[PDB]
DNA sequence: TTTTTTT
């Protein structure tokens, strides 16, 4: 009696409130007229509703404590009271103990997915003398948010004598997934390893988190097992009843402020809150923010389109601290530091019997980028592998469980220093780094940064330090994801003539001074004056973006 | 110890016949003759000491 | 339709989803097969063979435009050309030995030549394996799947 | 006494923040005891890591552990544990380059990444790091030009803070009281006066502890505006020094 | 199927 008038409560508070109603009528009339749009020339949205808690403190403050204290009671109701009004339409921390029995916000890292795998709910049976259908029910502790009887074995021959022919199609499934989350490590205490949980998703939820995000999430801890009373420390928990969580006028001002021709100067300073000069290399990461075009091929191969920098220099020129501002402005980027064995080039399946895969740094930072500390005290067993991930954008991995084959055409920055002092114009232009040879055809463009000493330099260094311990940011990343979508650029007549005349330049007088040059350097040729039509939102590539490339090309090695 | 190397091995001649075989196989003819053996032998004078430049 | 499936294939298949009875109720899914369509038709399976090879033999400068034809997407390397195109023609075969009818040749220099033709020739003509992406038992021990190998 | 209480800590607008302990370099000629100090540093911080090498009977340093469950899991180190701390390395000459690394950036960056079998995180570490080295050859290696000490590179001692030189000059008098003082230590407690010292000065190790508890928490120092100008000029007057011993030399 | 060694 108590369940009805908790039902007809709330349904009573629904209907109190029509501004969800109009919501469900358009749901129902959306999937109608998607089901009339696939019915009639040829010849999805599910049944939850976001509630806000808005309205229900302005409602029952008894209610209101009830959702948040003891929502076995009160959840399941209201959903059949929902139920009813469609058909009549028609921190891990301090978490355990106290902060219990309870809907609870989580926050932190998605990472480590499970398998996928379907359960049965709802069982059809078919008699074959009476003619008639079944009925027959199994329920989990995963599905029931009460605790129930539980009902488990596959049915036939339960009254009469009459076969029990199963059906399907009408027999209902659900999907069932589970994964791990723990908290944010930069939240952590004074030094420790970050500590973790486990959250179980449903039917329309599956495979919405991927290893390696940043995951708020909405709800309900569960408790399940028997706690070592059944024949020594029990009471394993999860989360179920769960949510996933990842203008005008701002787009006018996005179109509104590209009208200009400076603003990839004014960008170019912007990226400099705190590093005094080097003014083309803000540029540069302008430019690899910026991703270049992708041209695949006629039945051949795709060409890969971003650009890699890794640098070298005298060994305190933000070297490391230009690496945490790619870091934090970028999106989906992951920062390798020293090592990297075992799982940077490679997933190592290690894992009921059976092989599943951890995709691996280069995999996990497709369309993204990477961050690489030390690259020449990296150890020399992955430096083969990274030629592979450079060059033919894929990862083969053959292990004795299965060779497979898949994709990553992530962005990568690395850093590193000198062979011995700073020593870096002294000796020779060439192998001050001791790196392969075929590793400087592979990297676009190699910085040689100098520590020369001045005065007016000096000064500037001192007041802009000293003033440090005493247009914006996040418009700009706005400004990325939508110049990603409708400007994207073409190739013009005026793109061809100048960068001709530009490799004619690097064979005949360029390799007077250093080396290499290949045709991907006419390859980053294009790839400049693209990205900088991305930067200006421009459609067609015109002449003055190689002008641009070419005080570049100077900038990095001249 | 110059571009060119020392001793000829009867492994050449075996690759050049193979070689010239081949090159009849492109007739589809079995019609082995003169100019047959003498592209075997333009590969072999062209694919090596091609350093000249 | 059993013994018809080579592994490594492009095909078309239909079928009725079902599930296998077996931590308590968990469901593991299969397909059987009811069609079979198959992309990429297998050769050796001459009418229409010699309808495009005799107007290739009549159509004159055959023996340049074969080796020119493959891989055409790279400028210059005409001589590369017909190094490759003789590696694909091979073919060759009493109380002795044999002949082995296989090319070997090698290549040196660096660096715009370095993969696009590498690739390549697994295009034309293959299997693509690098240096550590393949062991020991790579190129050359497992347990028995569901059917000591 | 500037090491235990640790600069300044900067959360700017800019991606990075700061670094703020300090660094100890005790490189020189033996018998120094510097290595009596270092025990005594640990001795006096709440949290610190002292190292006495690179070769132990039992002490490591990013810990991979794989197995029970055939779970992969994350155990520890050295600098985990000194998070905001003080850390102790003994013989710097003697030490290999096989994790080395880790250490080339842990005082630098704060930012520890792995990116092996396991895991693929970017955690934290707030350490310092206390060096007490040992030139080749022992007080020669100031005889013959000033370098000649690390046999690799000195970026890693330019990525330190604080370079020092222990020398060692006969002085009679200095001689006799380093005797006697030592003496003294040993035998007939005449340093150890300390009570009526304690009496007037330095009542315990313990109440220095507790005031750096106290002590790093609550102040929130920043320098002052009219030193600024101070430091701008003077750092002029270094890179001038540096000038004059390196071009016309 | 991956972590500490040494010729
Ligand atoms: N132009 C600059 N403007 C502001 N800060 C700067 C500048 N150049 C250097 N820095 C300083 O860069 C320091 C960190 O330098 P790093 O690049 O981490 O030294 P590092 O030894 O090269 O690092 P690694 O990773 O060990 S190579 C910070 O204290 C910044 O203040
Ligand atoms: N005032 C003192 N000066 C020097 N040594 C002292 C003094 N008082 C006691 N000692 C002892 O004398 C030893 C001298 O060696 P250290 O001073 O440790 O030399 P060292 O330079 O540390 O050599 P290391 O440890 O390999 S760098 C110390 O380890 C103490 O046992």
């Amino acid at each position: 009696a108590v369940f009805g008038d908790r039902v007809r409560r709330f349904q009573e508070f629904l209907d109190t409130f029509t501004s969800y109603r109009d919501s469900v009528r358009s749901i129902q009339v959306y999937n109608s007229n998607n089901a009339a749009n696939y019915n009639d020339d040829q010849d999805i949205l599910p049944h939850r509703i976001i509630i806000s808690l808005d309205d229900l403190r302005e409602f029952d403050r008894s209610f209101w404590s009830g959702i948040l204290v003891e929502p076995a009671y009160f959840i399941p109701p209201a959903e059949k009271a929902l139920t009813d009004l469609a058909d009549s339409m028609d921190s891990p921390r301090t978490l355990t103990a106290q902060h219990l029995n309870k809907l609870v916000s989580v926050e932190g890292i998605v990472t480590k997915t499970s398998l996928v795998r379907p359960k049965l709910i709802r069982s059809v049976h078919y008699a074959a003398k009476t003619g008639r259908f079944h009925y027959r029910d199994y329920t989990d502790a995963t599905t029931t948010l009460t605790t129930r009887i539980p009902t488990p074995i596959y049915p036939t021959e339960d009254t009469e004598g009459n076969k029990l022919t199963t059906e399907y199609g009408y027999s209902t499934f659900i999907d069932h997934q589970r994964i791990t989350v723990q908290e944010m490590p930069e939240m952590a205490p004074a030094g420790q390893l970050p500590r973790s949980i486990d959250v179980i998703l449903d039917d329309d939820l599956v495979d919405k988190t991927k290893p390696g995000d940043r995951v708020n999430v909405v709800g309900v801890f569960k408790s399940l097992g028997a706690g070592g009373m059944n024949q020594l420390i029990g009471f394993k928990t999860l989360i179920l009843g769960n949510t996933v969580y990842p203008t005008d006028f701002d787009i006018r001002n996005i179109n509104k402020l590209s009208k200009k021709k400076d603003i990839f100067d004014i960008l170019s300073q912007s990226l400099a809150p705190s590093i005094y000069g080097h003014d083309h290399i803000k540029k540069a990461i302008l430019l690899m923010l910026m991703g270049g075009v992708e041209k695949n091929l006629e039945n051949g191969s795709h060409l890969r389109g971003d650009i890699n920098i890794l640098m070298v220099g005298d060994p305190s020129t933000a070297k490391s601290q230009l690496l945490r501002f790619v870091l934090n402005t970028a999106s989906l980027a992951i920062a390798t530091t020293g090592r990297g064995s075992s799982g940077v080039g490679l997933t190592a399946a290690v894992t009921t019997g059976e092989r599943r895969l951890e995709a691996g740094a280069m995999v996990l930072a497709d369309r993204g980028v990477v961050c690489i500390d030390e690259f020449d005290k990296m150890t020399d067993v992955d430096r083969v592998a990274i030629h592979e991930v450079m060059e033919q954008q894929t990862v083969t991995i053959a292990k004795a469980g299965i060779h497979t084959t898949l994709n990553a055409r992530c962005s990568v920055i690395a850093a590193a220093n000198p062979v011995f002092g700073q020593y870096d114009v002294n000796r020779d232009p060439h192998q001050n780094i001791a790196l392969p040879d075929s590793l400087l055809s592979r990297f676009d463009l190699l910085f040689v940064v100098t520590d020369d000493i001045n005065e007016i330099r000096d000064r500037s260094i001192s007041e802009h330090v000293l003033r440090t311990h005493r247009v914006t940011i996040p418009f700009l990343r706005k400004y990325v994801q939508y110049a990603k979508e409708r400007v994207i650029p073409q190739l013009t007549q005026e793109a061809i003539n100048v960068i001709v005349k530009n490799y004619t330049d690097l064979r005949n007088d360029d390799n007077t001074k250093k080396s290499p040059i290949t045709a991907r350097t006419l390859e980053t040729l294009i790839r400049l004056a693209t990205a900088h039509a991305k930067v200006r939102l421009s459609k067609t590539v015109n002449k003055v973006d190689a002008k641009v490339a070419a005080n570049l090309l100077r900038f990095a090695l001249l | 110890s110059k571009f060119s190397f020392g001793q000829a091995t009867p492994r050449t001649l075996l690759g050049i016949i193979r070689l010239s075989q081949a090159l009849a196989k492109l007739r589809l003819a079995d019609m082995v003759d003169i100019d047959d053996v003498e592209e075997a032998l333009r590969l072999v004078r062209v694919s090596k000491e091609s350093l000249y430049q | 339709l059993v013994r018809s499936l080579s592994p490594g294939d492009i095909v078309d298949v239909t079928g009725i989803f079902l599930p296998a009875p077996y931590a308590g109720l968990l469901t593991e899914t299969y397909l059987e097969a009811q069609f079979v369509r198959q992309h990429k038709k297998k050769f050796a399976s001459t009418s229409d063979v010699e309808e495009r090879v005799m107007e290739l033999i009549t159509s004159g400068d055959v023996y340049n435009r074969l080796a020119k034809s493959i891989a055409p997407e790279i400028y210059g390397n005409l001589d590369v050309k017909k190094a490759l195109l003789l590696l694909l023609v091979g073919g060759v075969d009493g109380d002795g030995m044999k002949i082995r009818g296989d090319i070997n040749v090698c290549l040196m220099g660096d660096p715009g030549v370095k993969s696009q033709l590498l690739k390549a020739i697994c295009k034309i003509s293959g299997v693509y394996t690098t240096g550590k992406g393949s062991s020991g038992v790579g190129l050359t021990v497992m347990k028995d799947p569901v059917t000591m190998i | 006494v500037c090491l235990l209480m640790g600069g300044s800590k900067k959360i700017l607008p800019d991606g990075m923040r700061l670094r703020g302990d300090i660094n100890v370099l005790l490189l020189g000629d033996p018998g120094t005891a510097k290595s009596q100090l270092l025990k005594f540093v640990e001795k006096v911080s709440p949290i610190a890591v002292y190292t006495s090498g690179k070769g132990s009977s039992a002490a490591g340093l990013a810990s991979v552990q794989r197995p029970m469950t055939r779970e992969f899991y994350l155990e520890g180190g050295a600098m985990v544990l000194a998070d905001g701390g003080v850390v102790c390395i003994d013989e710097f000459d003697k030490m290999r380059d096989e994790d080395r690394v880790a250490i080339h950036e842990a005082m630098e960056q704060q930012t520890i990444s792995i990116a092996k079998a396991g895991i693929t995180t970017v955690l934290n570490s707030r350490t310092s790091v206390l060096a007490a080295a040992n030139p080749i050859y022992g007080r020669y290696d100031d005889l013959k030009s000033p370098g000649d000490n690390i046999d690799f590179q000195t970026t890693i001692l330019s990525r330190f803070d604080m370079i020092f030189i222990v020398k060692d000059d006969h002085n009679e008098e200095r001689d006799i009281s380093i005797a006697n003082h030592v003496i003294n230590i040993h035998t007939g407690n005449a340093n150890a006066q300390n009570q009526q010292e304690e009496n007037g000065s330095e009542i315990s190790i313990e109440k220095m502890k507790r005031y750096i508890t106290y002590c790093r928490l609550k102040c929130a120092p920043r320098l002052s505006p009219q030193a600024a100008e101070k430091l701008s000029s003077n750092f002029v007057t270094i890179r001038k020094q540096l000038l004059i011993n390196e071009l016309e030399s």
